[PDB]
């Protein structure tokens, strides 16, 4: 149809961002996908006058070995107007169970204004630079451009529509290059429907297993001991006192007292039995998470993510400090037993998710490992079209050994 | 010898305007030079003769060379109030890259800049003026048609346009690499050489098409090609020899440059030492400052130019064979490394200068080693090598698995070529029951900067000492210290350091406080610690 013009926030420039080195097999796809791309007019090459730049990359899609591109326009998501999309449900996060769609491929038929399509510009590298990079740029609507879905709102309300009003039930919700479906109902009535609507998507040209109801915000659990050392005290006395930043109810006082003097760390003290209860007081106040703690949209939201080695992870989502919205574990994956990066990354996509699914927002992550480490190899193992913003932070030791003692089940999900 | 090409649409940059700087005034000698140089290019069609219609002008000049009269014309200005465009390639080809070829022969495209054409609509902020003998009646004015030298677009737009040419003859002649570079194709492959010499010839001829006209017979360049400090022969690559000068006086500067080249050569060449070369640098009061070199400096120089004797060759990229990465420690934060594919051929070699930190472990480095190194090859060779380590792999697996911090090294094997980098030591789990337990403290007047530090034992041993000039940190650091020197092998130390909280995480072996080392000393001596921390007050 036509282009709605679109335009960057008052002052800002296009992006200028550098493409960083990609594998000889990254390249190759690219190059294939591009060609097809500007065949299919998609995209056209362009010139040097042409100073803007993003991001370019390759990924692998599920169950196939084709390679799908992916481009980071981060940046130009940032300098985009705003187009104040859709509120979020507050009951998707309620539904049993939800899933995931790819429908990025939609835009590819709706035109771009063509005064914007420069700042869509982006580079295709080549090994040894022995080539000059491939330039080419936008024309159609791009995955990834938070413009994009905005764009296709009437287009998708309009497809989706004759689902949504037949089934009322079910919940729908489109972030970014995914809808995310999630109805109450059984399993195999669930993914059944989901093909049912598939192929009313089906019907024009497009093509996970959530469970938000079982997400609960585990306690911390304090020790427990026949009889207690010196140390165990110290440990645990250190860890109270930290965490009292967030409940203040919680004393250390008495078992301070019984700490006094210089005696063997092994050593083992007797519990008095005010320390004893102080001990039965701070078990009954991180019985429950902090009270008073509510999403302020106008703020940014907050993970953080702490290695808790042995593949295991902790996060928190927050907006202020010992304020949390959610907090949680995540064990890797079967087959990333070698790579830390590769868990850190599977994780950072599965509370992205979480944070769409629960605030239709992507957190700002806080996460302990090295730039470097980083930006060379989490392209390697990304598998979301979207990106989150992110930092990299030395983990204070004890924010660490606090969740640590996050509440494990007693067994887990039992899977018969 | 114009062009029938394209050509790009350059605008100024935000809402400026163009160049209006007068003419620097010139002799009649350098006047006639200019108008003899520009009659010809306003023939040659490079510039138009234009009129008073333009209020722009740019500044040029008359310089010799090695003794005919060349001219300048000073873009600055117009470079500054123009608009940007893609840098024209920042990132070379590095030999280590390369692939080994038949034949490679050298195309030179230099008067190109001047082949191309510009703007239409931007040869207006171009114009110049040629002054008349001492500013009598207004000059000569012309401005540029084709993309002029020293003006900010021609770099980026000439390699453009040279692309879009050679996309043809690329996509028809698969079996043949170009590279794009300034005045140069460097044009090679593996087609037997009657026919690689035919296809030059077709891609001359195809350049001559577009106005590129075709060089000459004399200034064609050969083999063995100099490229950033290297020999580029057909077969393999060596280095541009290097010689350190032999002087009776050497300055600063001297000592500087010295130490310059020396250390980019200590990346080729094993054994390089500067330490002694790079004493002579302290109370150095001024670049020209002549500095006697000591006898451990002149011995270092010597074997220097000893070792930059050395033949050192290497070897081109064979996608048929393995990328391996072989590093050592070649001391605490230096590491060595050697990218090859078959043994003792080496396609590149590598050095990192002594990496230090606030506080870290060898691991760690080891780690960074490693990422600097596959992102190198990434751009190199467009793939990761396989790791040849001096750390055994429990080592690694110890480190790695319970580490604060996310780390990785992709693929790699052990190989067992001392020294190898180790844990000099490992905080025990649990406090250890026998060995004697420390509750050491230490307290300094942040301003007064009088403290004291000691510890007391569940054991009865206590000490305390006073410290003049001396910070918290330290005082605790110290309560530390003594606590592991007046121990046993075997001791539990508490501590509401807040530091040594980092200490118990990081569990450094290195760092940018001789104390924190002299501690870490302590720690690796010791056969069993414990380290604890409790909340203050
Ligand atoms: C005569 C050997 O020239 C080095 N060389 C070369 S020429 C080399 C010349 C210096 C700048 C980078 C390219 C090429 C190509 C690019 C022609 C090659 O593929 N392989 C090589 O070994």
């Amino acid at each position: 149809i036509e282009t709605v013009p679109v335009k960057l926030k008052p002052g800002m420039d296009g992006p200028k961002v550098k493409q960083w080195p990609l594998t000889e097999e990254k390249i190759k796809a690219l190059v294939e996908i591009c060609t097809e791309m500007e065949k299919e007019g998609k995209i056209s090459k362009i010139g040097p006058e042409n100073p803007y730049n993003t991001p370019v990359f390759a990924i692998k899609k599920k169950d196939s070995t084709k390679w799908r591109k992916l481009v980071d326009f981060r940046e130009l998501n940032k300098r985009t107007q705003d187009f104040w999309g859709i509120p979020h449900p507050a009951g998707l996060k309620k539904k049993k169970s939800v899933t995931v769609l790819d429908v990025g491929d939609a835009y590819f038929s709706v035109p771009l204004d063509e005064d914007f399509r420069k700042y869509t510009a982006f580079t295709i590298p080549s090994i040894n630079n022995e080539t000059p990079g491939i330039r080419y740029q936008y024309n159609v609507l791009p995955q990834g451009w938070k413009g994009s879905p905005a764009i296709f709102q009437s287009s998708m309300t309009k497809i989706l529509e004759p689902f949504r009003k037949q089934n009322p039930d079910i919940v729908i919700y489109q972030y970014m290059d995914d809808l995310y479906v999630g109805s109450d109902l059984e399993i195999g009535q669930h993914r059944t429907k989901i093909e049912e609507l598939r192929q009313h998507l089906l019907r024009w040209g497009l093509t996970y297993e959530l469970h938000p109801d079982k997400w609960t915000v585990q306690p911390i659990v304090l020790p427990e001991k026949d009889s207690w050392t010196v140390n165990d005290i110290q440990k645990l006395v250190g860890k109270l006192n930290w965490a009292s930043q967030i409940y203040p109810g919680i004393k250390v006082r008495q078992l301070c007292k019984l700490l006094r003097g210089t005696k063997a760390l092994t050593e083992v003290i007797p519990l008095t039995e005010e320390a004893e209860l102080e001990l039965a007081e701070n078990r009954e106040i991180l019985k429950e998470p902090v009270h008073g703690v509510y999403y302020d949209p106008s703020k940014d939201l907050i993970a953080e993510i702490q290695k808790q080695g042995q593949g295991q992870w902790t996060y928190q989502i927050y907006q202020e400090p010992f304020k949390n919205l959610k907090t949680g574990k995540y064990a890797r994956m079967r087959g990333a037993h070698t790579n830390d990066v590769k868990q850190l990354t599977e994780a950072v996509q599965k509370i992205t998710t979480e944070s769409i699914v629960i605030w239709g927002k992507t957190p700002k992550f806080k996460l302990p490992i090295q730039k470097e480490t980083w930006e060379t190899w989490w392209t390697e193992y990304w598998q979301a079209t979207w990106i989150p913003e992110w930092e990299f932070v030395n983990t204070p030791p004890l924010v660490k050994l606090w969740y640590q003692l996050e509440k494990e089940p007693i067994v887990g999900a039992e899977t018969f | 010898p114009i062009s029938p090409i394209e050509t790009v649409p350059v605008k100024l940059k935000p809402g400026m305007d163009g160049p209006k700087v007068k003419q620097w005034p010139l002799t009649e000698e350098k006047i006639k030079a200019l108008v003899e140089i520009c009659t010809e290019m306003e023939k040659e069609g490079k510039i138009s003769k234009i009129g008073p219609e333009n209020p722009y002008n740019t500044p040029v000049f008359a310089i010799k060379k090695k003794t005919k009269w060349r001219k300048l014309v000073d873009f600055r200005e117009l470079n500054k109030r123009t608009q940007d465009f893609w840098e024209v390639q920042l990132g070379i080809p590095h030999p280590a890259g390369l692939k080994k070829k038949k034949s490679v022969t050298v195309l030179d495209v230099g008067d190109a800049y001047f082949s191309v054409p510009l703007d239409e609509d931007f040869r207006k902020y171009t114009a110049f003026t040629i002054p008349s003998i001492n500013n009598e009646t207004p000059g000569i004015r012309y401005q540029y048609n084709v993309l002029p030298q020293g003006w900010k677009g021609s770099p980026a737009i000439f390699q453009s346009s040279m692309t879009k040419i050679l996309e043809p003859f690329r996509k028809q002649n698969p079996d043949i690499v170009i590279y794009q570079y300034m005045d140069d194709l460097y044009v090679g492959s593996d087609l037997e050489i009657g026919q690689h010499r035919t296809k030059i010839e077709e891609l001359r001829q195809h350049l001559l098409r577009w106005g590129l006209t075709t060089p000459d017979k004399k200034h064609q360049k050969e083999p063995p090609f100099l490229w950033m400090g290297y020999e580029l022969h057909p077969d393999k690559w060596t280095v541009q020899p290097i010689v350190l000068p032999e002087k009776d006086s050497w300055t600063v500067n001297d000592i500087q440059k010295l130490v310059g080249k020396l250390n980019w050569a200590s990346q080729i060449y094993p054994g390089i030492k500067v330490r002694q070369l790079c004493k002579l640098l302290r109370g150095t009061k001024a670049l020209t400052e002549v500095i006697p070199l000591t006898e451990e400096a002149e011995l270092e120089l010597a074997e220097n130019r000893e070792i930059l004797k050395e033949p050192v060759h290497g070897v081109y990229y064979d996608p048929s064979k393995d990328l391996i990465a072989e590093i050592q420690k070649q001391g605490q934060g230096q590491w060595t490394y050697q990218i090859y594919q078959e043994p003792f051929k080496n396609l590149k070699t590598g050095k990192y200068a002594r990496m230090r930190g606030a506080h870290t472990n060898d691991v760690k480095q080891l780690t960074e080693a490693v990422q600097k190194i596959t992102t190198e090859s990434i751009v190199i060779w467009g793939k990761t090598p396989k790791f040849k380590l001096p750390i055994q792999k429990e080592t690694w697996e110890t480190w790695w698995t319970e580490y604060w911090q996310a780390t990785w090294i992709p693929e790699w094997e052990f190989v067992n070529t001392p020294p190898l980098v180790k844990l000099w030591y490992q905080l025990e789990k649990e406090p250890i029951v026998g060995a004697e337990t420390f509750y050491v403290d230490g307290a300094a007047n942040r301003e007064t900067k009088l403290g004291k530090a000691g510890y007391v034992t569940n054991r009865g041993r206590q000490k305390v000492v006073t410290l003049t000039d001396t910070t918290n940190q330290k005082t605790e650091l110290q309560a530390i210290y003594l606590a592991l020197q007046d121990s046993g092998l075997e001791v539990n130390i508490v501590t509401d350091s807040q530091y040594a909280l980092g200490i118990i995480q990081a569990q450094p072996d290195q760092s940018e406080s001789e104390l924190v080392n002299q501690i870490i000393e302590q720690l690796i001596k010791k056969e069993k610690v414990y380290l604890a921390w409790v909340p203050a007050h």
